This record gives structure tokens, sequence and C-alpha cells, in this order.
């Protein structure tokens, strides 16, 4: 409230093991989609 | 012949020193209680907090609307600004 207080009303607990077969994805059978530009500076995750 | 910190990023008692918080909640970090016989053997018999940082509640070391100033010129004191 306001910046001025705050009030837990939950938790969410995670319990994670690293590796991989998980990943975030911006969006939800097979092949990878590769949207590449060239030239530009580019943020990438190659 | 019969509170110790743990984890908590602060330390019980001195906590009244004037320490700020944005929040905090209390349960029974984990801030472990022991029971010593002579120094000799420790037995545990523990308390929780949940804090988020800030400011907007202080530990004082004691007790609607003034604010006093304790003030002490020309000697060496420790200030709490």
């Amino acid at each position: 409230w306001a910046y001025s207080k705050y009030y837990t009303i939950g938790t969410l607990y995670v319990s994670w093991s690293d590796g991989d077969g998980i990943t975030g994805v911006p969006q939800p059978g097979v092949s990878s989609f590769m949207n590449v530009t060239l030239d530009k500076c580019t943020k990438y995750n190659i | 012949r019969w509170i110790n910190t743990g984890n908590c990023p602060f330390s019980f008692g001195k906590v009244n020193n004037f320490v700020k918080f944005g929040s905090v909640c209390f349960s029974l970090c984990a801030m472990p209680i022991v029971a010593n016989w002579a120094y000799s053997k420790y037995y545990t018999i523990t308390l929780y907090v949940s804090w988020s940082d800030g400011d907007g509640i202080t530990g004082v070391p004691q007790p609607g609307v003034s604010s006093f100033m304790n003030v002490t010129l020309d000697k060496c004191t420790k200030y709490n600004i």
C-alpha cells in the first residue's frame, strides 16, 4: 500500500534441479524457430 | 550451571538500536535458541522472522506527533543522526 506498507499475502515455494529440458519460452511439434536478423545489433540467445 | 544470530541479517536485542525495515513478522531466518551446561553442552529448544527492507518501522531501546532531540555537545558522542 502506497509503497508504505507491505503484507505477505502468501508464499510460493519452488524447487528446481539444474539441467535442461525445462526452459522459458515466450509462447507455447518439431523443428526449431530461428528468427535471425543480420547487420542490426541484436540481443541474442544462440 | 545452565538466542544466536544464526543466519539473520540482524541480531536480536541489537535490533533495538534504530535498525529500520520495510516490514517484519515473527513466528515460532533461523534464530535458534540454545541452553548450555557450563558452556560444555548445548541443546536447542527456534524463532523465525520474515522481513522486507526499507523504512517505516524502527527498533528503539525504550518507548504522538512531536520529535525530541537528545543532543550532547563538545564530547565524543555515539550519535544516530
